[PDB]
């Protein structure tokens, strides 16, 4: 409480620590049935790669506004592209712009790209590579 | 000092210390030579600093602590497996023999006492833990299962909760109970030392103790429980083993626990109207209750009338006896007037 | 949204946000009185541009957000022909102050009342005053009443170790300690900082003290070694004490100064005398520094602030003494242990005349609300499988026992006592306890009828904590000894060298003096007296006491009498008490 | 490890004369200093009272150097 590092610190100072997140940790889902998993009577509980994918399909899966228990930035504006309100061209810049404002609200996701855009019938396709920490 | 002294320290005054015309630096054969060594100097300096660390009886970790203990005869406390009973409910005369394994969640347990299913003693056998764990003390109404299927068996329950189950004592636990021991000075000269041990057992508030009361070589001490009540048996067997386990060589010990005396009370009294002669007795009752809760020593006949006279609904007294007579009743230690009848007549 | 009004002496108010072109708002701590300036747009030449004349000492209120935060007199005005403006300097209400100038002789006065007195005299109204428990004497030939009032506060803060500042807000005069308030906005670089400025100086540093006697000569001297650690040299300060004064060397003594100055953006709520926080980029590290001049500017649609700040310490990570929230484990009904747990079947009970049994032990009729219940007494009811080994193994009550019910209903659960007599209330051969729950009517017990369930018994400890074993015992140890005033030993004790000596053997350290052991620890009530609590009866504690409960507490008396236990009753005189275990 | 504590030592203790004027009570804690050295009443003394203007004083702090002399 008595250093002033602000100009610079002192050779013999020793920093506390360096600033990391812990390791990612949440409770498995399976996404064919839409339910948590149980393992030998418990919660089964995934780690890094694989909790990151169920808390994105849990963002995307979800609309913006219509949950009061929810704040303003999580969810997903999705459902106002159903029915060709828009445009082609501009539909796809929205479904980009849409996706990557929704994910970058996670502390552990770094950088989000959509790919490729393709329309056929009544279906859009789309390839999102999402990068992380680990 | 250790931390200071890094390779680049070590390299670098070694190098000048050596009195050569050749140039030391980076890449030059006398530098190739030289490291290399001091590296490993380097790496043995910090298990030199951990060595005084691990060599103390404040941190020394868990095997050299155990070894440091047992120098001093201290030994780790292991846990012991819960104890429990259990109701096997089935067909008549299926019979489940000792060391069948029974089963709750993940853990298991084994059945002590042969048992059969309607059989006269009854369909309840002990049942202990396989394994040592505070985990295993299951509470009540918890369906256990049967490891490998016996015909006749329907459904495996506990009437009551599991105890016993103790855990394995930790090294912080094991430090400080070493360090209250050797702080802990320990004679057997003066009589302090029995109400001391005495007072280290829960549910004890006062403490007396008798020398020679079964001729030499005999010690009785007196416990008592809150507001110098009776004590459950329970306390008094874990007074009398902390007190042999503190004890020294030569005493015997006894613990014992106050016993109610008989009082019985008779007089002839005049009741107000609308006052029968059961409601004074509750009252009086309930009165002399409280007054023997807050008596000490002998019985005072004035106390007693003067209780009697206050009672509500009465309004003349004559002819009060205690137990027959009108003196005081002096009480011993660790005993209690208790009403035993009454006698009283309109 | 900021609004300006201005008020004129014959009576009109005129709003004239419309034609402001710039306003400033600003202040410092080495003035009371905060300035506001301002233009508007108005032209000569051109007869549409005229406006209204604003004369000299008319007032002026500023508005952001509808909240006022400026009212002040015009002081100067200035107008200029090439440009179509006018110029107007406004004054906080501050400066009256320094006007007054009066001669005083204080003795042995607080800090509060000079204060109070010197805004009384001079006529104006008082917000709130800094409360400072310090006596200040001095004499006062023609000094304004700020320099007054400042000198004095600042002879308290010799002692508090705060600063004080005077504030004039709106139509009141206030007297507040810096730093006090702490806003929740914080400066980071990436986020709202346009440019900061560092500085360390040594130039103002001091780390010698002479005193010398109202003679000139030398009397004693001192050095900082903190100090003169970071600085080699000694620099010397000199201060002369007078007969009546004491000087206290610790106070003169200066270090290293850090500042920084700072422009960014923020709320109307950044200003001197407040602290603020200020994030490190390279360390992630935060610090506290308290303002001493700041400066806000509106103009063109947009809102910056200039600080000048001093530096305080490094914000704790986490928390430094770590405070944490104290409560009791339990809020009702602590160290309740033991609780057995056995299986129980429960059975409605109807209050009926016809059938009988409304009586209890003592024959007394049965209330609702009492929660009681029917369970086996010992002697009631006994079987034959009742066998020694099964009453150990099922132990029957008690009358008046306090068991644990569990029915599965909202409160239908809770502690129930054992008092109902009920006929054939047993326990089963498994060990099942018929336990008969009262209702009030009829409807609700054949709404419950018969259910299946849990009951607790035998459970309960009672205690408060182990020390208080041992400092009774010791207090009982020391009983009948002879009383001497000022001994602390085995030998003999006084008043409160008795609980010294107790606490002090369960590593407990008191003020030896019980006035002194009366400002330690909680307080205690009369009706949350527990054993172990100590009780303090007249305004002098000459003696305390040590409670053990039961209406009695052990402590000694005074001199001519002995160690011995008292009845709490008997000392009326009751005033408060302590808990230190 | 073998049980033994070091000392700290024990505060001197002594008792001061209070001369002044009659009916001023000292309360119990008032603070009074010999020097650098500081000291505490133990009892609550008025002064000109029967139980004369006596009491006990105990330093704040142990060492020798608060053993003060007459």
């Amino acid at each position: 409480s008595t250093i002033f590092p602000f100009i610079g610190v002192p050779e013999d100072y020793i920093l506390p620590k360096t600033e990391e997140l812990p390791i990612f940790r949440e409770v498995a889902w399976d996404f064919e049935k839409d339910e948590p998993i149980l393992e030998k009577g418990d919660f089964k509980i995934i780690e890094k790669k694989e909790a990151l994918k169920v808390w994105i399909y849990k963002c995307i899966k979800t609309n913006r506004y219509e949950h009061e228990i929810y704040s303003l930035e999580y969810g997903t504006e999705l459902s106002e592209l159903i029915g060709q309100k828009y445009t082609k061209g501009l539909t796809e810049s929205e479904a980009s712009r849409f996706i990557k404002e929704a994910l970058l609200i996670n502390p552990y996701i770094l950088e989000v790209n959509v790919k490729s855009a393709n329309f056929n019938r009544d279906i859009l396709s789309a390839n999102v590579k999402v990068s992380t920490i680990y | 000092m250790y931390s200071d002294q890094t390779y680049e320290v070590i390299k670098n005054r070694t190098l000048e210390n050596i009195n050569l015309d050749i140039y030391k630096g980076e890449g030059s054969f006398l530098n190739n030579m030289v490291s290399g060594n001091n590296l490993e100097l380097s790496k043995i300096y910090l298990e030199l600093s951990k060595m005084h660390k691990m060599a103390f009886i404040q941190d020394t970790y868990n095997q050299f602590l155990d070894k440091r203990v047992n120098e001093f005869g201290v030994y780790r406390k292991l846990g012991t497996e819960s104890n429990g009973e259990v109701e096997f409910i089935g067909e008549k005369g299926t019979v489940i023999n000792n060391g069948t394994i029974i089963s709750y969640r993940d853990l298991l347990f084994v059945v002590i006492k042969d048992v059969t299913i309607g059989s006269e003693e009854g369909d309840n056998s002990p049942v202990q833990a396989l394994e040592v764990g505070k985990k295993y003390n299951l509470p009540t109404n918890c369906e256990f299962k049967l490891v490998d299927n016996i015909s006749g068996v329907t459904k495996i329950t506990n009437t009551r909760s599991f105890e016993g189950g103790t855990d394995i004592e930790t090294d912080e636990e094991l430090k400080e109970r070493f360090y209250k021991i050797q702080r802990n000075q320990a004679t057997s000269g003066n009589k302090a030392h029995y109400e001391e041990w005495a007072l280290e057992v829960d549910g004890v508030y006062n403490v007396k103790v008798y020398p020679r009361w079964d001729g030499p070589g005999t010690v009785k001490v007196l416990i008592f429980g809150k507001n110098n009540q009776a004590v459950d048996t329970e306390t008094i067997e874990r007074c009398q083993q902390h007190i042999d386990e503190e004890k020294p060589i030569g005493p015997t010990i006894t613990v014992v626990t106050p016993l109610p005396i008989e009082i019985s009370i008779s007089a002839v009294m005049k009741l107000e109207d609308g006052y029968t002669l059961d409601n004074v007795k509750e009252s009086f009752l309930e009165s002399i209750n409280t007054y023997f809760r807050d008596i000490r020593g002998e019985i005072i006949y004035t106390k007693v009338m003067g209780i009697l006279i206050n009672t509500t609904g009465v309004h003349d007294l004559s002819n009060l006896l205690i137990n027959g007579s009108t003196d005081n009743i002096t009480i011993n230690e660790d005993k209690i007037p208790s009403v035993t009848t009454v006698n009283f007549s309109e | 949204m900021i609004k300006i009004w201005v008020h004129i002496k014959n009576g009109s108010i005129y709003d004239i946000t419309d034609i402001v072109d710039k306003v400033s708002w600003s202040g410092d701590y080495k003035s009371p009185s905060r300035t506001l300036e301002f233009s508007i747009i108005q032209s000569s030449f051109d007869n549409v541009f005229q406006q209204i004349d604003i004369p000299i000492a008319s007032t002026v209120c500023f508005y952001v957000d509808e909240k006022e935060l400026f009212r002040g007199m015009i002081i100067n005005r200035s107008k200029d022909s090439s440009s179509n403006e006018i110029s107007f300097v406004s004054k906080d209400m501050g400066f009256l102050l320094t006007q007054s100038e009066v001669s005083y002789n204080f003795k042995d006065k607080l800090v509060e009342d000079i204060a109070k007195q010197v805004f009384a005299e001079n006529r104006l109204s008082v917000g709130i005053i800094a409360k400072t428990n310090v006596k200040y004497t001095k004499m006062f030939i023609g000094v304004n009443g700020y320099d007054t009032i400042m000198s004095a506060y600042t002879e308290a803060s010799k002692k508090t170790k705060k600063k004080y500042m005077i504030e004039a807000n709106l139509d009141k005069f206030n007297v507040i300690e810096k730093g006090t308030v702490t806003l929740s906005v914080m400066f980071e670089e990436g986020f709202n900082i346009i440019n900061t400025t560092f500085s360390e100086s040594m130039e103002n540093v001091k780390n010698k003290v002479i005193v010398v006697d109202q003679y000139g000569s030398k009397i004693s001297e001192k050095i900082d070694n903190e100090i003169f650690k970071e600085v080699n040299v000694i620099m010397q300060k000199v201060i002369q004490q007078q007969e009546n004064q004491d000087v206290d060397i610790d106070s003169e003594f200066n270090g290293i100064e850090k500042s920084c100055s700072l422009k960014g953006y923020g709320d109307v709520s950044c200003i001197t005398g407040r602290g603020v926080k200020v994030k490190d980029s390279y360390t992630k590290l935060v610090g506290l520094f308290y303002i001493d001049t700041d400066k806000h500017t509106w103009q063109n649609g947009e809102y910056q602030i200039e600080l000048e700040l001093n530096f305080q310490n490094l914000m704790d990570e986490k928390s430094a003494g770590q405070d944490e929230p104290k409560e009791e484990s339990n809020l009702g009904g602590e160290d309740y242990a033991g609780g057995k747990e056995f299986t129980a079947e429960f059975t409605a009970y109807c209050p009926r005349k016809e059938e009988g049994g409304d009586t209890d032990c003592r024959k007394k009729k049965l209330d609702p609300s009492k929660k009681t219940c029917a369970a086996p007494m010992v002697g009631k009811y006994e079987q034959t499988y009742y066998t020694k080994e099964f009453l150990n193994k099922h132990p029957l009550l008690n009358y008046g026992d306090e068991i644990q019910v569990i029915t599965g209903v909202s409160g239908r659960d809770g502690v129930y006592k054992v008092n109902d007599v009920g006929p054939a209330i047993t326990i089963e051969k498994n060990g099942t306890y018929h336990i008969d729950i009262l209702f009030g009517n009829v409807e609700e017990a054949s709404k419950f009828g018969r259910r299946k369930g849990k009951i607790i018994i035998g459970g309960y400890s009672g205690n408060v904590s182990d020390k208080a074993k041992i400092v009774i015992s010791e207090a009982k140890k020391h009983l009948g000894k002879p009383y001497k005033w000022g001994g602390n030993g085995p030998s003999s004790f006084d008043c409160s060298g008795l609980m010294v000596y107790c606490f002090k053997k369960v590593n407990v350290s008191l003020p030896r003096t019980s006035n002194q052991q009366s400002k330690k620890g909680k307080k205690v009530e009369q009706k949350n007296l527990q054993a172990g609590d100590l009780v303090f009866f007249h305004n002098p504690v000459s003696h305390v006491g040590l409670y053990i409960g039961n209406g009695e507490f052990l402590h000694a008396p005074q001199k001519g009498d002995v160690v011995k236990i008292s009845k709490l009753s008997s000392r009326r005189d009751f005033n408060t008490a302590r808990r230190v275990l």
